[PDB]
């Protein structure tokens, strides 16, 4: 696994030297705004049942050849399956926040995702378009200036879409 | 699958058995990589050693350490951690769907450890092992309850005396069964490069006819009389 | 908490063995499991099942 | 490598589950802990050159023997092998500083340590001697808690030594 | 593994509505002569031993080179696996017959049995005349009308003539 | 995949390298046994869906009056026209064990996945206790003897997975 | 039980080795997030009578049909146990308040929930809606990190219950 | 994995005949040089400590790549997985040449080795160089007199030079 | 096969350690042990069909009622197929005298033999009859140790089968 | 302990069959092996006071700084110390000899050899020196192959060490 650290660390030490100053002071910046970053890992976290049922309600809404029989989310079997994967990727998209690197969603979650949903009989449109719903819903929480010091948090959403959007492309 | 023995450690033991145990343990548990000395349990195996565990509660407390983690679950997917573990734990691959079904959503409710003991406690497991052997590739011999796939499904899964299950692949850890356990597949069966000089002159397909050039006909009374 | 199980095999494990068989080698009848709380009931479910029987259970 | 950021996600990813309190609250401890060690780690940086000519100077001067003719340290080849062996460790507590995690040190130096230095016949005090001179040298350096902070990996590594 | 009514019902649930009366009539019929089909399954199962010497004495009369020094069942271990496999594959056939389907024999016995075989340079074709030959002396059974009362059961030896078919074709 | 009487009988004799012998053929000829008051149910109740499923949806709003107001779940057109829509699942999947004379269609379809599913849109199981309570008392109405019996057994198993 | 510092202890325990820098900066983290969480835990304490009566009076109001006849609100010994549960849970966040871990929460809240709720036919949505009360109170009655705290641990359990 | 032995039991039995007096006189030969194999044998284990030392020398001496940041003999981890590598070549070079085939090392060393090296990026021509230095240390002392009975032991110097050109020609 | 030399590799490779002194012993004692066991091998070879034939003809007359039509025995076939079979036997003996141990015979014959035995109705007393009548016979065939090494192997089979 | 017999017996009973040709072969040639190696044990037991005087010698020439203060020859309890080792060593490998195995060396010396060894600060080098010298003087004491049975012994000692 690999933090933003961890991958200054192996970067510089592919060359064999020790850490720039640039680097440090790059390192600095993320470890200062650590804060901010807890706050909106803290978001995702918190607000996950309310994300994911949201998302699964507009996607369902959308297409609803899922829900139908002969759907692929047709029995609470599957439905859960569903529901279970979009928890997943959600839970590793906020792993991933809080490392900011993509590194443990890339080996952990999306490693061979695509064609297990192919083999599967999964549309892997779908999954990436349920991952952008994911987005969606979770961007209204990241943006919630309740119960938090009032800042510029741009990057942190950015980052947040980043791994979505990685997610659903890697996915579809 | 005929040539090691099946290594089985009882209550009271000599240091040569023990010895030799705890080698064949690490070389089938932590796949054939190499553990590094910092990295070898020595608590473990002192109460191994005690008989406060057994070789199946010391099979327990490895696969839940930061080695097998590390090696298996933290750069894999979660298909490709039930394959290893199925391998590892079980000596087969597994056979259906479900059992991937499964053990993904017992690691989701339950976490890891209970995933872990899914296997370790399991029927099968026992059966086969018990308290006291350490497990072993099972499936490259016929059992009571296997299945047409699982011996092709082993094979694949199974990269020679010198491969190994390792996570610095420079491809990464990646499943190999993924696409055909969900499709209900055979596995594959391309061995290793250095095996193919190993008994050249056998003739299995001595029954098959080779064809003729070109197909006879009969021209007047039509064409296959 | 730990409880270690003494168990004892007997006719109702020695007919099972009969029938599915020794794919694992022979053992003396009793002897003793250390498990932890978590662990405790699928043990015994595990052990009844086999037809074991527990001499005793003690806790520590 | 293991770093705090690392265990927390692989302890949340082993469990199946999202971070909690507990999580963060030793992440928002990393974040805290980050700025001595940074200090620490361009201190040490800074200082690389002066860390390990005096660090191969004071191994030759604990094991004198070493440099005789005939033995490890004898010739030109073997004591640019040890600055080079000193310069890796110096990197790898830097690293280790940065990180905040003894991940690098686990990983680079400490896993194949005792084979490797069993192979090759490199005495293990030779660097538990290195690493007490630089942790004499960054006593003088980094006051406050970049001193503790360097002073635990440099800790960590001598007791992997030993 | 399903059964007849497992595959009526996943047929309907794909479509997505009840069974139909003729879907019923079929199954209650099925269930009507599943007295006859316990006797088939009977007949497979007193007289297996029958079966595989007979098929093993045809086969190794037919294919000489099997059973001499170099054959792929010369040693008593190659033999003892090949009377096995005959064993097992029978065993399957009589499985599929009780169920009124061949998802059982497929799926858990036929299904890698191919590249199992490929793999260890057992002839593929063989194994499949020895299915054939295993078979003839199955039905030889099955017919036997003694024991039993007389009646017509010649859907039943159609149907398990299409077992052991596919199994043969499976492997070849 | 599916727990039918034929299916634990094989799976049984496969779990144990054996033929089957004549336990196994006791069970199955029970089975074909059961076959006919079973399918007579399962005609019955596929004939009566409609009633079925009107009243099972009205039982549930009477025995929880509040659900149909605004700003909860039966309020709206298309909640009420896919209660009937689940309930008419529920209805075809008693059909489905009754015919296969197991749980095997209720524990693959509808049990397996259920509470998380429940949660995660937010039912509640006691809606569909009193709808499935509902064809339970219709079903003495609509069916009698052993018919009645073994659909009422059904209906019971799917109640208490829904418990 | 789960804390910060008891998975400090039980990784190092697992991995047969003593705590390390990653270990104790996790703990530091832990000790400096003690402060505003025991504030917290004292604010929660000190209100929580008038937090049980809002809460209770917050479900009857959202759920209008359990206090009418035949229900589960209806009865002076079932509203009785309604404060009973309610104050258990604002106890127990009180506990992983202090104990900075849901380790409390997790072992005597969590643990065994659903199937005792099922058993019981007590609705998650009732101890939902106390606890989305909880969390409106203590909005106002705490400022600064401790409401996060209490927030997070508020929400710990929520989550837990839907 | 067979000795010398058991390969002419296998090609006996393969012709179906005993063993030929031929056969017999050459396996007799074969049994009676066995002492000095025993004395080759000893003199691979014995020094095995010092084959590995002098040639893993000579071999970052040579190639000093494999030793920078970004070689793969660069951490300690990689150069003790190089050590295991070279002990365990050595190990099985002398299983074949106590056994007198060298069908331990295609069964069991080589079994999969090149895949593995392939797949971990190891430069395979290194590996090659290492077992040929390995090859040139352990002539030494297999030629050494020294307290052993003097005597033409040339023939088990060319069966370990084609043991270890055997593992360098899998290898690479 | 399981040999003294592939038991010696086998055992030392699956401990993960070189051939020590214990098993380069047992490898001289079996190159000590060749030379009787390959002159016993060179003894059966030689005098392998009246061997073979006189075996025949003992089974034969220990089992008069094999010959009688509708039994086994009956037929040239059926007869040609015993020669085969105790020719079988008598050169996988020579093989294991050969190889120094019960490798090939295990292979060979001893693994899978009372499946196959149970599969074609073939009596093991047949054939522990035809053993006894060999093992008389190398009696008189060979002398010292080659006569104790062709008996070790001769009982070794005659044990496997009963 | 590993003797020939003890490998006999453990590999014929893991598999749970009597024993057999290969293993009582094995036997055979520990019985025979045993007369040069009794004869070396008896050498060796003779000259015990000069080996192990001239082994801590040669330690001495050839690590001189070992002698020299602060280091671990200074002291006569050090000396001690090291003559006690070397004639542990030698006890070790005379009972190698006489169980014609190296489960004495392997149970009493060798398992736990290396942490030891790294706990007590004892350089394995020291050991080596000392035991190539009694290597050399076997050869000075021992003629034909008890010689051999004798450097197989030490050779594995010094493997061990190395
Ligand atoms: C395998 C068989 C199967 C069942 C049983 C099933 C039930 C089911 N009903 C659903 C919708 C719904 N179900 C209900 C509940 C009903 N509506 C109200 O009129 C009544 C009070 C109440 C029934 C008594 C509601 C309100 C919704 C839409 C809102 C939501 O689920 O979020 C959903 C969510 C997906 C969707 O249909 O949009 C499921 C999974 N689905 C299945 O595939
Ligand atoms: C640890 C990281 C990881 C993940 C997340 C993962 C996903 C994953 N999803 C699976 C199945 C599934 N996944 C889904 C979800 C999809 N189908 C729906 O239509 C949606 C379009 C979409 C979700 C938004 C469904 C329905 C199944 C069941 C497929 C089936 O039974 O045919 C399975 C097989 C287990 C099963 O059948 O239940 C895996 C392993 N694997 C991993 O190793
Ligand atoms: C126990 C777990 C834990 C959490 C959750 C945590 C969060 C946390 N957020 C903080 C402030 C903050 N939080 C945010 C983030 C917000 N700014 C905008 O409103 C966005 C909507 C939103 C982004 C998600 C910002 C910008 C600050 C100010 C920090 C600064 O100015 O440097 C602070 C500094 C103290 C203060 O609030 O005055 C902490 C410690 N710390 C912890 O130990
Ligand atoms: C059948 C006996 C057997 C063999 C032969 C064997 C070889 C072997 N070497 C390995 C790794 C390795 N092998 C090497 C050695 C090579 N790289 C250097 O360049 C050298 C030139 C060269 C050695 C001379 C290295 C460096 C690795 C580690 C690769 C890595 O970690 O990235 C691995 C992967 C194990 C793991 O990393 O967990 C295996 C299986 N294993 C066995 O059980
Ligand atoms: C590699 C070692 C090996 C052995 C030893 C071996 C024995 C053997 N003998 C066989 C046939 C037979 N063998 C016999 C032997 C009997 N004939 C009588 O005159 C005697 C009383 C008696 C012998 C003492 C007979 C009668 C058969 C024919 C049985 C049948 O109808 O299939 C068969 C059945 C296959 C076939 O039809 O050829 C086997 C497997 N096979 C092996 O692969
Ligand atoms: C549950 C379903 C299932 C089946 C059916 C199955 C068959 C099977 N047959 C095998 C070997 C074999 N199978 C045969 C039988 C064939 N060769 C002969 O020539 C005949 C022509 C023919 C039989 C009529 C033989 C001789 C072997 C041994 C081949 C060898 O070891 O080289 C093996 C390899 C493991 C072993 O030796 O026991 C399997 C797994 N496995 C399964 O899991
Ligand atoms: C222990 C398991 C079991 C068995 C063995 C069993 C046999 C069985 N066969 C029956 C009749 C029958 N059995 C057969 C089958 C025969 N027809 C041809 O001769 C074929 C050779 C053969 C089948 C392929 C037929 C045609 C009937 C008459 C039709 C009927 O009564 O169902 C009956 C009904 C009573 C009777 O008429 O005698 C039973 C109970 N039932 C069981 O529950
Ligand atoms: C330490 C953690 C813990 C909790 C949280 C807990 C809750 C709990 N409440 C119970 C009883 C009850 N609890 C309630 C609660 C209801 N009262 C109504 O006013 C509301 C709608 C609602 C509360 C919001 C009711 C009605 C009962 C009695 C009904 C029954 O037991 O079935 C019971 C069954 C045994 C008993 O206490 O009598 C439990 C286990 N128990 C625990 O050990
Ligand atoms: C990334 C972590 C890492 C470390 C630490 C490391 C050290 C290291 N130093 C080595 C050589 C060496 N290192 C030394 C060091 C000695 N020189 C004397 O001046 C001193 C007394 C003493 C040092 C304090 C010597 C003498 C050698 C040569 C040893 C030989 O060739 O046998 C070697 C053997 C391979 C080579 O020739 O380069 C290693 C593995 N390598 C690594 O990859
Ligand atoms: C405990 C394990 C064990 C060992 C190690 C062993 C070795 C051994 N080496 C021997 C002689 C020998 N050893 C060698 C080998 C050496 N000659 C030199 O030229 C070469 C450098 C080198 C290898 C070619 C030779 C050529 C002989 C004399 C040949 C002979 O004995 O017939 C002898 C017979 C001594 C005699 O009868 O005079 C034995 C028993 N025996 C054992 O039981």
């Amino acid at each position: 696994m690999n933090d933003v650290f961890t991958r200054a660390i192996a970067q510089a030490d592919l060359k064999g030297s020790f850490l720039l100053e640039s680097d440090l002071d790059k390192l600095a910046s993320f470890a200062k705004e650590g804060v901010k970053r807890l706050d909106a890992v803290a978001a995702l976290t918190n607000n996950a049942p309310a994300i994911i049922s949201d998302a699964a309600h507009k996607l369902f809404a959308e297409q609803q050849e899922l829900i139908q029989p002969g759907g692929n989310a047709y029995p609470h079997r599957r439905m859960a399956a569903c529901l279970r994967d979009m928890e997943i990727i959600l839970r590793y998209v906020s792993y991933a926040l809080l490392a900011g690197d993509a590194s443990v969603l890339d080996d952990r979650c999306l490693n061979g995702l695509r064609e297990t949903y192919n083999a599967l009989g999964t549309p892997t449109q779908s999954v990436a378009r349920a991952v952008q719903l994911m987005k969606d819903a979770a961007m209204v929480h990241l943006k919630s200036t309740a119960n938090v010091t009032v800042g510029d948090c741009s990057s942190l959403y950015s980052e947040a879409a980043t791994y979505f959007d990685k997610a659903a492309a890697s996915i579809a | 699958a005929t040539e090691n023995p099946k290594v089985t450690l009882r209550a009271p033991f000599t240091s040569e058995e023990f010895q030799g145990a705890l080698y064949a343990i690490y070389r089938h548990i932590f796949g054939n990589t190499y553990v590094m000395e910092s990295e070898r349990p020595t608590t473990a195996e002192s109460q191994l050693k005690d008989g406060r565990i057994t070789v199946r509660g010391f099979i327990r407390l490895l696969a839940k350490s930061e080695v097998y983690k590390s090696r298996f679950f933290q750069k894999t997917s979660q298909n490709r951690f039930i394959e290893l573990s199925h391998k590892l734990l079980l000596g087969r691959a597994p056979y259906d769907q479900a059992e991937i079904s499964y053990h993904l959503d017992l690691w989701n409710t339950q976490g890891y450890d209970a995933e872990i003991d899914s296997y370790v406690d399991s029927e099968e497991y026992l059966d086969f092992f018990g308290e006291d052997t350490v497990p072993f590739l099972r499936d490259f011999k016929y059992q009571t309850g296997q299945q047409g796939v699982g011996y092709s499904r082993l094979l694949n899964l199974y990269d020679g005396y010198a491969g190994s299950d390792t996570d610095r692949a420079q491809s990464g850890q990646k499943a190999r069964l993924n696409g055909t356990i969900a499709q209900a597949e055979p596995g594959s069966i391309e061995r290793p490069s250095a095996l193919q000089d190993t008994w050249k002159f056998a003739n299995p397909n001595y029954r098959n006819a080779k064809p003729p050039m070109v197909k006879a006909l009969a021209l007047e009374p039509v064409d296959l009389l | 908490r730990i409880y270690k199980i003494t168990v004892s095999e007997a006719g109702a494990y020695a007919t099972n063995k009969h029938r599915t068989g020794y794919r694992a080698p022979i053992r003396q009848s009793n002897y003793t499991l250390t498990v932890p709380y978590d662990r405790f009931l699928p043990e015994m479910i595990r052990l009844h099942q086999s037809g074991a029987k527990i001499v005793n259970v003690t806790s520590v | 490598s293991r770093t705090v950021i690392t265990e927390v996600i692989a302890t949340a990813d082993s469990q199946g589950r999202f971070l909690n309190s507990t999580e963060l609250q030793a992440a928002f401890g990393r974040f805290e802990r980050a700025v001595p060690a940074i200090e620490a780690a361009r201190a040490l940086t800074k200082n690389q050159d002066a860390l390990v000519k005096g660090a191969v100077q004071a191994v030759f001067k604990k094991f004198p023997y070493v440099t005789q003719p005939g033995e490890k340290g004898y010739g030109d080849s073997n004591q640019a092998k040890c600055a080079r062996d000193i310069g890796y460790y110096l990197r790898f507590i830097t690293y280790s500083l940065v990180a905040s995690g003894t991940g690098p040190l686990d990983d680079y130096v400490i896993a194949g340590l005792r084979e490797v230095n069993r192979a090759f016949n490199l005495n293990p005090l030779w660097y538990i001697e290195a690493l007490n001179y630089i942790k004499g040298e960054t006593g003088k350096l980094l006051s406050g808690q970049s001193k503790t902070e360097a002073l635990l990996y440099i800790d960590h590594a001598i007791n992997a030594l030993s």
